[PDB]
């Protein structure tokens, strides 16, 4: 079993410690989500390959530029999370993560990762949204962004509902093991 | 860490520590707000024990079983006795505040109404300058610390088989050298986080309210300073 290392990078909301959460305990937090994620080792299974991939996350940090950065050596695999019910976290990805994550960790992997998925079909979240001339996050607008930044590819998933959650940590180790 | 606290933050939640039947006595609000506070100590005690492996387990096993320079050691495990003794002794503080609230007859209900204080305790004056200098001194020494580790396990053959060694057991599986170094300097980042959780199921008593939001802002002070303070070097 090969050490390989994730960071899951994005916006404060954009529900990055409710994703590493919901795959290390492998289901929703029925009574209590914890408000932070320290780390863990995960034992993952791909395509014929056992891999030890440890998980990371950078909440809390986003308002801290000479701290965050201690977040990424030795990075394999880099998730870039946004949140499909705010189209403003989508705008970041270009202009505030990609070009850290490039200058930081360069020829490391990135997935461009979609969170919140089930948002889509979310009357609270689509009238909210009118009110500011926006609706959620379209599939292709989410894989226009993976191709403008060069992303190794587009996922997305649901931590409340646990879709797609398995396939994006199974996709992250398969892109680490590249070299 | 020992077995009395381990047991008393084994299970996931406040919630689920407590007696069902004390649990519901109790307001929804209060074991929102009980779960938050719980988790803080939780993770406080989490983050003693990380300090203790890279101390006794770590730090002291090299200088007992290897023939390495002590300032080789220092630059593997920078202010790790003084990051020891900064938690600890918040931990104590935590954990006895937790002991006075406990129901009479009992060792697990308990209900903390008041945080705040010991927060701005903490976050304040001498205390908090003693925490932004060190924390800013090991945020400057941690890619040094990183990279030298990387260079005596990729050369010395008895320092490589000492890190197999310790790290063997299943509770050492998230806790190697750098994972100890990351899981320190991620700590600091964690305290605004929870606290406005708390803060934000802590509207009853308005001079909790009040303390916590004072801590609040104390503890994104301190993070601004330690974060201006930080200075990387290089081996
Ligand atoms: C302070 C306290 O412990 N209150 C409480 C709530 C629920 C149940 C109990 N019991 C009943 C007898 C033993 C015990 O702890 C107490």
């Amino acid at each position: 079993a090969i050490r390989k290392k994730l960071v899951i990078v994005g916006d404060g909301a954009c529900g990055k410690t409710c994703l590493l959460i919901v795959f290390s305990k492998d289901q929703f937090p029925e009574v209590y989500v914890p408000t932070v994620f320290e780390n863990y080792v995960a034992d993952i299974e791909v395509d014929g390959k056992q891999v030890e991939l440890a998980l990371w996350d950078t909440a809390g940090q986003e308002d801290y530029d000479r701290l965050r950065p201690l977040s990424y050596p030795d990075t394999d695999v880099i998730l870039m999370c946004f949140s499909i019910d705010s189209p403003d976290s989508l705008e970041n990805i270009p202009e505030k993560w990609t070009p850290e994550v490039k200058h930081f960790c360069p020829n490391v992997p990135i997935i461009l990762v979609g969170n919140k998925k089930d948002l889509r079909n979310d009357e609270h979240t689509r009238r909210e949204l009118a009110k500011m001339k926006q609706e959620p996050v379209k599939p292709e607008e989410g894989r226009d962004m993976a191709n403008r930044i060069g992303a190794f590819g587009y996922m997305e998933c649901s931590a409340k509902t646990k879709d797609g959650v398995r396939e994006v940590f199974e996709m992250a180790t398969r892109a680490a093991l590249q070299a | 860490s020992m077995e009395m606290d381990e047991k008393d933050f084994a299970a996931d939640s406040w919630s689920l520590a407590v007696d069902s039947s004390f649990l519901q006595q109790h307001k929804k609000e209060v074991m929102k707000q009980q779960d938050v506070i719980y988790e803080l100590i939780q993770t406080e005690l989490h983050h003693v024990r990380t300090l203790k492996i890279m101390t006794r387990l770590f730090r002291t096993g090299m200088l007992e079983e290897l023939h390495l320079e002590p300032g080789v050691v220092q630059g593997l495990f920078p202010c790790v006795d003084e990051l020891s003794d900064i938690h600890t002794r918040f931990l104590s503080q935590l954990l006895e505040r937790r002991r006075q609230a406990l129901c009479p007859g009992s060792t697990r209900n308990f209900v903390i109404h008041r945080l705040g204080d010991l927060l701005i305790s903490q976050f304040s004056g001498p205390s908090a300058e003693q925490m932004c200098k060190t924390y800013s001194e090991f945020c400057s020494r941690h890619s040094k610390a990183l990279k030298l580790y990387k260079e005596l396990y990729a050369r010395d053959k008895r320092f490589q088989q000492f890190i197999r060694k310790v790290t063997r057991p299943a509770v050492l599986k998230r806790h190697g050298v750098q994972e100890c170094i990351l899981l320190v300097t991620q700590r600091i980042t964690k305290y605004p986080l929870l606290i406005s959780r708390i803060l934000q199921h802590s509207h009853g008593i308005e001079e909790e309210r009040q303390d916590l939001t004072t801590a609040l802002g104390l503890v994104k002070e301190l993070l601004s300073n330690v974060d201006e303070g930080i200075y990387q070097l290089e081996k």
